[PDB]
């Protein structure tokens, strides 16, 4: 039989918090199936509503001078005639109606597609929704700004970004490979780096959402639930970064047959800088693409799968796609448990049990907690379900024939 | 050689606190560049001079000092009075030309004409360790109250008017307004080039052979024996080499009433009279080890080929066959070997030093008619120092409105003749295959030219070639007690390699006592 | 076994440091982790709330004579109405209801972003660059108008920029390196054959220099709060917060342009020794390696050129032309010269040298903590590399894997 998955009790079923009125058991995962058995998607938290114990511990504070913004994040009030939405619902601007004084008084300048979704939530695991914990709408009464040379347009940085710096670098490398006494490797890469951010390391404004989730969140160790935050923001924040594009592609030859379907590679680079139709191992390249809107991508695949190398134009055309829809090159991962504001009610254990629920993120799901392969083969997680994939022509769901 | 191991940068400990300054309230020190990172290495995380606040306990009168002619309060910036109110901003804080309701005063109307544009270059300090340009040593700007005009022959713009018929040039370009610090800026148009080409090309190649038969009969034998040779030589050689030059202007500056900028009267007038090598050397780092007092503003072009192919191929062979006959029988036996090898270098520099990025790449790439004169155009707009003299920083001293400096001079010239030894590229490490060392702070670099490739430069990608030497510095002077101290150096560093030329300095250098 | 990343114990918590109402801890990475052993993302530093237990000392002085803008800046009062942003808002001119005094002349005039982009924040660690340290939009109330050169423009050079020279230079290198051998001779004998290929090309476009001032300089408004808010106490994790937002050096000057490279690499080879001593050998090998680099200029040409570069086709100079002079609306930082960033600790601040000395000393934290010295070694002489939170190695001979394990 396959492996059905294992799981555990709904243990340990807490007391209430006098405050949230809530009472949480925190469940495990005990093997994710295996061989094509029963995946696992149970949960791994549960909770129930509480008639409450005892008195809430007086957890509000508010600004005093500083303005009650109508979320609750305190804003400086030089900000409060901003016309700049500093508050997170306009309250501050819907307060201070009677006068503009407008940060970026005379100067034509915009907010980058980029800056406003700067630092991305990631979770080591997968991806989340309200990706983005910082604002990046919160501008702080400043002007900052920079220059994008492609269209020479002015966008302004907004105040969590300590630097953004736009750029061009593009590279490309075509490497071939062979031996004999023997072995045939051949590896393309590209890289188009279109800028670099650099985020705020203290008094990062965070969203009124993250702020209600961190109220949301017991101060004792309720694993599951803190599952549901790590989960809903992330594991880890992109500190830094480079975004832009790239894209790799691979072709390895049987030396033997290719000296005889061709001849030699000028044969065939010969069509990168007349064609032979017997030799087409060379021209079925894997290929990998990431970033860049999609369908100038797209195009350049439907020409490679013809073993056609994509015209310049193509190449061009993706490059300045790649602005309408980058990813990340490159990140500096830090820990969300330190966007934790300091003086957030109880913040330091709640960082302390964040920190506890990303090591519990790491030792639950992941392979350690699923046996070996029926024969040596190599066991994903994939999804969340353990399931085997060999490369050397093996085949079945466990590698089992050889 | 493999590369030299990584060495630390190091740094002596802090010099003891200099006195707070009464004026400042500053306190300085200084620490000593004992190692440079030559490779690798960590670098030093702190800088090499220090300053901080104090209270000096004593006031200082020295606003008041000058004050017979006109001293702003901003600097020690002190002006014949005539400027004041001349309608000319002479010091920065304007102290000159506020209240100026006595307008009588102006001198002229000349701001109808601007300041020669690209004359700020020239009054730049210069630093010989690394040919960067400092901070500025002339007043770029100062005019001393005259409108003293250069007319710029290039003044023709063509202008179209769409309202009449007519193509005409505009004037607005035709003169500038000389800064007072030049003694002579001359528009002059001149070009030359010069072009070499060479080929010398053998191609040398013998052929000999020798084939000996020999028979009898008496039952018979027969013997065919063979000798011969093929070697085959090509030498080619291509050099050609390409010089441009264009120049513009000439520009000479005043060798008298040099005006200082503000920066460095401010500075100069902070340095101690006593001999302090820190802040003499924060004065030369930051204003430069030299200042430039002549001109020529230009472009210039040059285009180096270098191809260099050989091929060597032999052949060789040596044969018997025999037969013969009693039942018959036939034999043979020999040997031959064959060798091939063929070699290429080629080797291109252009580079272009004018006026656009543009057409100096252009012109960098495909020299044509086409790309000399749009970058021949682009010289028009955007001029560069082609050629400049210089002379050490401390002989501007001498030549100031300030008056005599005899111990400031001193204490600088000792701490350039410092300065000089102590930053000395010397200390980064030997750059092989003509690499060219670079010390940078407290660092150091070679910049590998593209046959060669590490930290030092030393793995050209080829199996060599031939690399010259280049000395070490001189050690210290002699503990001298005899009349003459001495220095010693050595082409060492790298030694001459593969063939190399020495190094062409001297070994020896000596000093009084 | 891989190691999985290991970090020392925290610190002892600080006293309270008041004003700022907080305490902090440190914690070291012992071993960075290498060959795929989890990255060390954990924070190298921690803090926490504190009720302050004794007086806080004011940050504020009065200036004097000075104005004291909103931002806490204070500038010379000829700064008054003269309608620069002195103080970056407006507070130096928003009080004045008339003789705005202002430079310039009625003379054209414009901003130059080069200019006012000067003087970047560098982290040593990869030499990335960061935004400037300095205002470079107060003028000190001067004009100082400089040309284009690449453009007949004029803009008014900021105070900090003490020059900006367009000294154009355009350079082309090219080598090629060529060679073939055949060979056909103890008792040895011969079939050894090569076939061997370097070309080499790179291309540096300079537009221009700047140099930053070396004294009376004006830092940003939120650089010189960031040295307020930065403890006096020595907390490494926040001196690193600081040296991460602003890096750990800034360019003092600088050299803006672009720059192409290629390398293509060529080794063909084989052998085959035969004989008896006093022989079996053969073997084959190709290696054939192409990269193409461009930095600077305009994405649309930039790639056309890196695309034209990699084909043979001959270049039109008119392509050329054109990202060269791109780099003028987009340039790069392609040299400068490096100076720390605690020169830039305003002197005259409070505990200023205290600041200077920290941050001193917590660069040297930075330099030896993310240094591969405290790294294990590559197993056959393989480079070691950092990337981030942990080692892997690569190897330039035919070694092969994250250690150079195999070949």
């Amino acid at each position: 039989s396959h492996i059905d998955c294992r799981m555990s009790p709904w243990s340990e079923w807490s007391q209430c918090d006098p405050c949230l009125r809530q009472m949480f058991r925190s469940r495990s995962i005990e093997v994710f199936g295996q061989f094509n058995g029963k995946r696992c998607t149970d949960a791994v938290g549960d909770r129930r509503q509480c008639v409450p114990t005892e008195p809430c511990e007086d957890a509000e504070d508010d600004c005093g001078n500083d303005f009650q913004c109508s979320t609750g994040r305190c804003i400086k009030m030089r900000l409060r005639c901003n016309g700049d939405n500093d508050c997170g619902d306009f309250s501050d601007e819907d307060d201070c109606e009677s006068e503009p004084r407008p940060p970026c008084r005379d100067r034509v300048v915009e907010e980058s597609e980029l800056a406003r979704t700067a630092g991305y939530g990631i979770n080591i695991l997968g991806m989340d929704p309200l990706s983005t914990p910082f604002d990046n709408e919160f501008y702080n009464g400043l002007c900052n700004r920079d220059r994008d040379g492609n269209t020479l347009t002015y966008y302004r940085r907004p105040w969590n970004v300590a630097s953004l710096i736009y750029e061009t670098k593009g590279e490309k490398n075509f490497r071939t490979e062979h031996y004999e006494e023997e072995k045939m490797f051949l590896h393309v890469k590209g890289e188009i780096h279109l800028g670099r951010f650099v985020m705020r390391n203290r008094d990062v404004v965070l969203t009124t959402t993250f702020v209600d989730d961190i109220k949301a969140l017991p101060t004792t160790y309720e694993k599951g639930e803190y599952f549901a935050f790590l989960e809903t923001y992330g594991t880890h924040y992109s500190s830094s970064g480079s975004l832009g594009g790239l894209y790799e592609l691979i072709y390895v030859l049987d030396k033997a047959s290719m000296k005889r379907k061709g001849v030699e590679l000028k044969d065939i680079k010969r069509c990168l800088g007349v064609n032979i139709t017997s030799e087409n191992l060379i021209d079925d390249v894997v290929s990998l693409i990431r970033g860049g809107t999609r369908k100038y991508a797209f195009e350049l695949k439907e020409k490679l799968l013809r073993g056609t190398v994509i015209d310049v134009t193509d190449f061009v055309n993706w490059a300045s796609s790649i602005n309408d829809a980058p990813v990340l090159i490159s990140q500096k991962l830090s820990p969300i448990y330190n966007l934790v504001p300091v003086k957030m009610k109880n913040a330091h254990l709640k960082k302390q049990n964040l920190e506890r629920a990303i090591e519990d993120y790491i030792n639950e799901f992941s392979v350690r907690k699923c046996h070996t392969c029926q024969n040596g083969g190599t066991v994903i997680l994939m999804d969340g379900k353990c399931l085997c994939a060999c490369p050397f022509k093996f085949e079945g769901i466990a590698c089992e024939i050889s | 050689a493999a590369t030299p191991a990584a060495v630390t940068c190091q740094l002596s400990n802090w010099s003891e606190w200099t006195d707070c300054f009464p004026c400042q309230d500053k306190k300085y020190r200084h620490r000593s560049l004992l190692q440079p990172n030559k490779f690798g290495g960590t670098i030093c995380s702190g800088d090499i001079w220090d300053q901080a606040s104090c209270s000096s306990s004593t006031t200082c009168v020295r606003q008041a000092q000058c004050g017979q002619d006109f001293q702003c309060k901003e600097t020690g910036r002190c002006l014949k009075r005539h400027l004041v109110c001349n309608g000319d901003q002479d010091c920065l804080d304007g102290s000159d030309e506020d209240d100026c309701e006595d307008v009588r005063a102006i001198d002229e109307d000349c701001s109808q004409y601007e300041p020669i544009p690209g004359s700020q270059k020239a009054a730049l300090g210069y630093n010989i360790l690394t040919q960067e340009d400092a901070q500025s040593v002339y007043d770029a700007s100062y005019y001393g109250g005259q409108c003293e005009t250069v007319y710029n022959g290039e003044w023709r713009e063509l202008r179209y008017d769409s309202t009449c018929e007519r193509l005409y040039y505009g004037d607005d370009e035709k003169y500038f307004r000389k800064p007072y610090n030049f003694l002579k800026y001359h528009f002059e148009a001149l070009a030359d080039t010069g072009i070499s080409s060479e080929f010398y090309d053998n191609a040398n190649d013998l052929l000999s052979k020798v084939k000996k038969d020999k028979s009898d009969s008496f039952h018979s034998q027969d013997t065919s024996f063979l000798n011969e040779l093929n070697k085959y030589n090509e030498k080619k050689f291509i050099f050609t080499r390409i010089f441009t030059k264009v120049q513009t202007a000439h520009f000479k500056m005043r060798k008298d009433d040099i005006m200082l900028d503000e920066g460095m009267l401010q500075s100069l007038m902070e340095l101690p009279d006593q001999y302090n090598y820190g802040m003499y050397a924060k004065f030369i780092n930051d204003y430069g080890t030299h200042y430039i007092t002549s001109g020529s503003m230009g472009g210039i072009y040059e285009y180096i080929l270098v191809i260099d192919k050989a091929k060597m191929e032999s052949l060789g062979i040596t044969s018997r066959d025999i037969t013969t006959c009693f039942h018959c029988k036939k034999f043979g036996g020999g040997k031959t070997e064959r060798a091939r090898k063929a070699m290429a270098v080629e080797d291109i520099i252009s580079r272009v030093r004018g006026g656009s990025s543009g057409w100096s790449g252009g012109l960098a790439q495909n020299r044509s008619t086409i790309t000399y004169r749009s970058w021949g155009r682009s010289l028009k707009y955007n001029p560069v120092v082609i050629d400049f003299e210089m002379q050490p920083i401390h002989e501007v001293l001498r030549h100031t409105s300030l008056g005599p400096l005899e111990a400031k001079r001193q204490n600088l010239r000792r701490a350039l003749d410092q300065y000089l030894m102590e930053f000395n590229a010397c200390r980064c490490g030997p750059c092989f295959n003509n690499g060219v060392p670079i010390l940078e702070g407290t660092s150091c670099r070679c910049q590998c030219r593209l046959g060669s490739l590490g930290a030092a430069c030393e793995q050209t990608q080829t199996e060599g070639a031939k690399a010259d030497g280049s000395w070490s510095c001189w050690s210290s002077w002699s503990v001298c007690r005899a009349g003459i101290q001495e220095r010693r150096r050595e082409c060492d560093n790298p030694a001459p390699q593969n063939g190399g030329a020495s190094c062409p300095g001297r070994k020896v250098q000596t000093q009084a006592c």
